[PDB]
């Protein structure tokens, strides 16, 4: 039990063709979980903060191109902070800035790659104890580009990566992508969840890698398998709670 | 009724439950001396959790002790296991198969999985395995064999059978008498009220029906598996005991910790020590709900032990008058069959069936006199007057030797005049 | 509860394998037998559990291969004694040692498998009398004469036979 | 005996406290510190107590199942005879008499052991006539030359009888029946 992302829930799709583009700041509430299906490297990585002005100090956790970088400044952000092509269009001014390394070094190029969508990147950040706990996995997802908004299958366990210690609060955050030559960006989406505080259960194969999880207090037969420990009910009257 | 059908049907009873032994010193504390003392101050609760252990695992033996080893004279296997067309080959031990059992307990001992000896290579060379006795047993919880192997078992059964096939009831009272299997089938025939010429006119009639019958529980037991559910109730509960004894050792029980060593190497010897005896009043703690549990599921067991004991004695041994005690209908035999934790009745009972309707009369008024019938009833079939056995049609002629005289026949109600034989 | 690179000084030895050893593996203790394991750590994790909290295998932190660690204390032991005053020699039953041709105290002189465990300190007689200690699986043991302690199967009972026959009754 | 005497000794453990003593812990502590041992001991003696009427519920129920058997027994042997086998001793039961014990019953359990049987050549019914003959009590045994009926349970012999036996069809079916010859007064 933790906090987690529940089975089922309301999440919100924001997509990204060369009529429209959707960046709008979602609420930051417990830790939230964040998905990327793209072609290409579009999303290029996220702002958080409280009110992202001059004000109070933000963190740029970001893509430049061959690192991931996490700075945490107080920025004076530009309206829609965006990438025109390889060019960080974020700030126009950045001071008092209490923390600036690099995570890893990535290459990911800015170049517009045709075709449908090829991969799904999955992300889910939350807060513990002022720091920013990175979660992430790469799961190969063919979307095409009409028909269908929805998302893949299964489970896929997300590993640990990174813990930032931004040391700040963080209430709103704000997702930056690459504009290409100043224009509507290319085809890419993004969803944007919200974890709760649940328990749920992991069923670990023989090698240790999780495969199908269960959200305990879904419902009563979910609570079963719970309460069970595990996947398979046989045929009966259970006592749930 | 007009018929009979001879029925065999099966009674699971379980006998004994796995026998436990548990060290507290193993399965509170992995291998920690900082964990070994501080338990010496629960010393005293450990013998008594292993005294009760010990009382279950005595009274297991005790239980199946009581319930095969009623007689101790080892009647031998005859050669031929024909008595009179009675087929007795499938409930008595093959000599010309390897296994000392019968057919009907190889597969009865086929239907229970069995999984609760074992060595250190074994589990050290089968971690990735992630065996469960493995598990319990590196946690100080072994199990103890039975005294009696299921061969000493399967022998005292087929010296049970064989000895009521040759001598019949006549030895669990004295010496064995031996008694033509005809003889002591019509003497059964007798028990429940039926006259024995029927046993003899329907002789070859009653050996297919019972052989048809053996072969119907042996079919019924090479296909459903749920026949054995207590059996397998006994094994899967004492296996799944153990199992929660085994994962009860991840509760904190309140401390910082469920892992000794993490304790231990965080904390020094100050503050460890509130820990660690948090843990082991935890760990005494779920030792003594199993030990609690395990007494309650030995008093179940023994109560049942005591129960197929009683129908050992008095199904197997003797012909029971009791009502449903040696299964369904009127009793004639009981074959038991060592099983896994249990026994299985083969209970041989007597069904009438094929009933005709009669009109019958409480007595015949003859003369100023009245009879009434000695053993049986009267029966009309619309002319003449006849008097029949209960369990069976055989219509005889009323002489004054089927019946008697007690007063006048004015007196009952339901009175039929008739003429009554006399020789 | 995870890798870690910030230690304090105390040693390095080398890795000692398929022997109970007191081990240290980045600051988490214990005593246990190290084994070379078929499990592929995750890169984040540098303790494995059972189904218990256990520790059942680590990471080593300078060859990052995986170790599985065993409790090296594991079999049952039985003490099979006459009473005192009545002698001082035991016989003592290893139920998990297979000893047919060891984690036994004495080598003694008498081995024989019971199919309870191995039984050292009492010797095999063929003979078969009743059960005066039970050890179990058949076998019993007695003090019985110079006197000794020895092992024996059980017998079930008198061995007796009916004459049979269709024509003959027993009155 | 060994259950108060285990709850006696079971007095000295620490249970997690300082000492088993409530004086030494009195004495030694004031009333903020010298609470928390004097809980720890509450709670193990509590648990002592609590284990203790368990094992005496557990202990009560299978002494009421002997005590049930007793007075089925005292009900079906003593108050009567019992037709069931080895209910009221081994053999043939006649009678029990109860004697006092302490904690206890003993049923002194009268049986009746048939002894020193003999070898007899046997048939299941007599064909005297075209009629068959099967008898009312007991068996048909033979002696070597000449056939007699007796009981069951005793070898009491005597002449085979209209009155002894039975007819019940003809002689054809019965397998084993033998030739003899029954007597009619
Ligand atoms: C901004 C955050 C960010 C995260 C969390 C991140 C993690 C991350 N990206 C990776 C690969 C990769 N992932 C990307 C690209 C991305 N994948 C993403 O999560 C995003 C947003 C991009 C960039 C737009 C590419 C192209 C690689 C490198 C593949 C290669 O060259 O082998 C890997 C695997 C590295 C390895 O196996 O050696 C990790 C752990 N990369 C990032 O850039
Ligand atoms: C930690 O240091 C040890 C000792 O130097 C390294 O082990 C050596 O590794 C090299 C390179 O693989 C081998 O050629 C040597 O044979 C190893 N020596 C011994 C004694 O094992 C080890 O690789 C280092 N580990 C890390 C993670 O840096
Ligand atoms: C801070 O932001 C305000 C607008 O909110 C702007 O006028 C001002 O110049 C900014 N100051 C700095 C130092 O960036
Ligand atoms: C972080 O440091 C890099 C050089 O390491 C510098 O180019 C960059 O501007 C810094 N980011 C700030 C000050 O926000
Ligand atoms: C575990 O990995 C092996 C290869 O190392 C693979 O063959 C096997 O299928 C995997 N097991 C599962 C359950 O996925
Ligand atoms: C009794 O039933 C059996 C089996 O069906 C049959 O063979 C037999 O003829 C029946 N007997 C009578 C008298 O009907
Ligand atoms: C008894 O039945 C078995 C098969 O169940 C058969 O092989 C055997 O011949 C039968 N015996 C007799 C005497 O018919
Ligand atoms: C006996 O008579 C009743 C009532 O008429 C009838 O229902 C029943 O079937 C009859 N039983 C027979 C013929 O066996
Ligand atoms: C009843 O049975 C007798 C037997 O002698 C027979 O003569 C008579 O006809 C029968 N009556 C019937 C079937 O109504
Ligand atoms: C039997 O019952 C019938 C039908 O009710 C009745 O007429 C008759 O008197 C009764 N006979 C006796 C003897 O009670
Ligand atoms: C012991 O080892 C022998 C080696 O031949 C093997 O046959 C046997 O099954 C093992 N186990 C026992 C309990 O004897
Ligand atoms: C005991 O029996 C075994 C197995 O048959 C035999 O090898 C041995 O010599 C016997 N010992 C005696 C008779 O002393
Ligand atoms: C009866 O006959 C059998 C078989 O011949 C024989 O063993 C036995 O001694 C005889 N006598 C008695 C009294 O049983
Ligand atoms: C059998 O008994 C009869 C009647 O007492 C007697 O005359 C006869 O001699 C006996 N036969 C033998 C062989 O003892
Ligand atoms: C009794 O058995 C013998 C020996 O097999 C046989 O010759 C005889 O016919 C049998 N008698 C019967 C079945 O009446």
């Amino acid at each position: 039990e933790g906090f987690f992302l529940p089975f089922d829930s309301n999440v919100t799709w924001y997509s990204f063709w060369n009529q429209k583009y959707s960046v709008a700041t979602s609420p930051f509430g417990d830790g939230v979980y964040f998905s990327t299906i793209d072609k290409s490297n579009v999303v290029r990585g996220w702002v958080f903060g409280t009110t992202l002005d001059n004000d109070t100090q933000s963190v740029l956790l970001y893509n430049d191109g061959t690192h991931v970088r996490v700075e945490v400044c107080t920025f004076h952000f530009c309206p829609t902070p965006v990438f025109s092509a390889s060019s960080p269009h974020l700030y126009s001014s950045a001071f008092n800035c209490t923390l600036n390394y690099t995570l890893a070094s990535v290459r990911a190029d800015f170049t517009e790659v045709d075709g449908s969508f090829k991969t799904i990147r999955e992300f889910v950040f939350k807060l513990q104890d002022g720091s920013l706990n990175v979660y992430y996995a790469s799961t190969s997802y063919v979307l095409a580009i009409g028909a269908t908004s929805q998302l893949p299958s299964g489970v896929t366990p997300l590993v640990p990566l990174w813990k930032i210690p931004i040391g700040l609060n963080i209430t709103n955050f704000k997702t930056l992508v690459y504009l290409r030559s100043d224009n509507t960006p290319l085809q890419a989406a993004y969803v944007v969840g919200h974890l709760k505080r649940r328990t749920m259960m992991f069923k670990y194969d023989e090698n240790g890698t999780i495969v199908d999880a269960i959200d305990c207090a879904l419902d009563p037969l979910s609570e079963t398998k719970c309460t069970l420990r595990s996947f398979i009910v046989e045929k009966g009257i259970y006592q749930t709670s | 009724p007009t018929n009979f059908t001879i029925s065999v049907t099966t009674e699971v009873m379980p006998v004994s439950m796995t026998k436990t032994s548990v060290d507290c010193t193993m399965y509170i504390c992995g291998d920690s001396v900082e964990c070994s003392t501080l338990l010496l101050q629960y010393g005293s609760f450990c013998t008594q959790l292993n005294r009760a252990l010990t009382g279950i695992a005595v009274e297991q033996d005790k239980n199946t002790q009581e319930v095969f080893a009623q007689v101790k004279q080892i009647y031998k296997t005859p050669d031929i296991k024909d008595f009179g067309g009675f087929n007795f080959s499938q409930i008595l031990p093959d000599p010309s198969k390897p296994s000392k059992r019968s057919f009907i307990e190889d597969l009865l001992f086929n239907k229970v999985t069995l999984a609760d000896v074992k060595q250190y290579g074994d589990c050290l060379g089968d971690i990735q395995a992630r065996d469960l006795i493995c598990a319990q047993k590196f946690n100080g919880l072994t199990v103890l064999p039975p005294l009696l192997t299921d061969e000493m078992i399967a022998a005292y059964t087929a010296a049970l059978i064989s000895g009521t096939a040759t001598a019949g009831w006549t030895f669990g009272a004295g010496a064995a008498l031996q008694i033509p299997f005809a003889m002591q089938m019509a003497y059964r025939f007798n028990g429940i009220g039926v006259t024995q010429n029927v046993l003899y006119e329907n002789q070859k009639l009653i050996a297919n029906q019972f052989n048809s019958a053996i072969g119907k529980i042996q079919e019924s037991l090479t296909s459903t598996a749920s026949a054995l559910g207590k059996l397998q109730d006994v094994v899967n509960q004492n296996a799944q005991a153990l199992n929660t004894l085994v994962k009860q050792l991840s509760s904190n029980f309140g401390a910082i910790s469920s892992v000794l060593n993490d304790i231990i190497s965080r904390l020094d010897k100050v503050e460890a020590e509130v820990q660690i005896d948090r843990l082991i009043t935890g760990r005494l703690q779920s030792l003594q709900t199993y030990v609690t549990q395990q007494l309650i599921r030995a008093a179940e067991i023994r109560a049942s032990a005591n129960l197929a004991a009683t129908k050992m004695s008095e199904c197997v041994l003797g012909q029971s008058k009791r009502v449903d005690f040696c299964g369904k209908g009127y009793h004639l035999m009981s074959f038991p069959q060592a099983a896994p934790h249990g026994v299985v009745f083969l209970h041989v009972t007597y069904i009438p069936s094929q009933e005709r309707n009669f009109t019958t009369a409480p007595a015949i008024c003859h003369e100023g006199k009245a009879h009434f019938p000695r053993e049986g009833v009267f029966v009309s079939n619309g002319t003449h007057w006849f008097i029949t056995q209960r369990n069976f049609y055989e219509p005889q002629i009323i002489t004054t030797d089927n019946t008697f005289v007690s007063g006048t026949c004015d007196v009952v109600i339901g009175i039929v005049n008739n003429t009554v034989y006399d020789p | 509860n995870a890798p870690a690179t910030v230690c304090g000084p105390k040693q390095s030895t080398e890795l000692i394998k398929n022997k109970c050893v007191n081990f240290n593996f980045n600051g988490l203790t214990g005593t246990g037998v190290l084994t070379d394991s078929n499990k592929k750590f995750q890169s984040f994790q540098q303790f494995g559990r059972d189904v218990s909290d256990f520790t059942d295998s680590v990471k080593d932190p300078k060859t990052l291969e995986v170790l599985d660690i065993t409790p090296c204390s594991y079999g049952g032991v039985s003490v099979i004694t006459p009473g005192t005053n009545a002698s001082t020699q035991v016989a003592v039953l290893y139920q998990d040692v297979n000893c047919t041709d060891w984690r036994v105290y004495s080598t003694g002189t008498n081995m024989f498998q019971t199919q309870a465990g191995c039984l050292i300190g009492a010797e095999h007689v063929n003979n078969s009398y009743d059960c005066d200690i039970p050890i179990g699986a058949g076998i019993c043991a007695t003090y019985h004469t110079n006197k000794r302690i020895v092992a024996y199967v059980m017998s079930l009972g008198a061995e007796n036979s009916v004459a049979y026959s269709n024509n003959t009754i027993a009155i």
